[PDB]
């Protein structure tokens, strides 16, 4: 157990980086190539936060 | 409804925002400043008065 | 400016004016200010001055 729960928090905090939070893309570079720097900041603040 | 396909083009944009008669850009998803770096798989066009 | 290009100053837009003539900055703090002057701008037979 104590092998298994620090491999499955690590694969959740992991596979936890695909979610959008909300804004349009997961991908960090798309949000900057696509929007400019009005909307782009708004967007991937989501992400950060 | 007859819409037209673009597929094989390299699409210029200078033409949409060097010429003078265009009157609104209004894009959802993209911004128009940023159309000539980016790639599309299939363009379609509704032009109607 | 032209009327129907009065729309390209702005913060990152891009075009005739807005790239080869005024570019604003992105982090511009300010105001943009425009209004028609049909009484003295335009001419008789074109001002070709601007």
């Amino acid at each position: 157990d104590v092998v298994n729960h620090n491999a499955q928090a690590l694969n959740t905090l992991v596979k936890q980086l695909s979610s959008k939070f909300g804004a349009i893309s997961s991908v960090l570079n798309d949000i900057f190539s696509r929007l400019d720097k009005v909307e782009a900041e708004v967007q991937i603040d989501r992400l950060i936060t | 409804w007859n819409r037209k396909r673009i597929s094989n083009c390299v699409a210029d944009y200078s033409v949409l925002y060097n010429l003078a008669p265009f009157f609104t850009f209004k894009c959802y998803g993209v911004s128009p400043t940023k159309l000539n770096d980016l790639c599309f798989t299939n363009v379609y066009a509704d032009s109607f008065v | 400016i032209r009327g129907d290009e009065v729309r390209q100053i702005a913060p990152g837009q891009t075009g005739n004016i807005a790239d080869y003539n005024y570019k604003l900055p992105d982090d511009f703090t300010g105001c943009v200010i425009a209004w028609n002057s049909n009484k003295l701008d335009s001419k008789v037979s074109g001002n070709y001055n601007y």
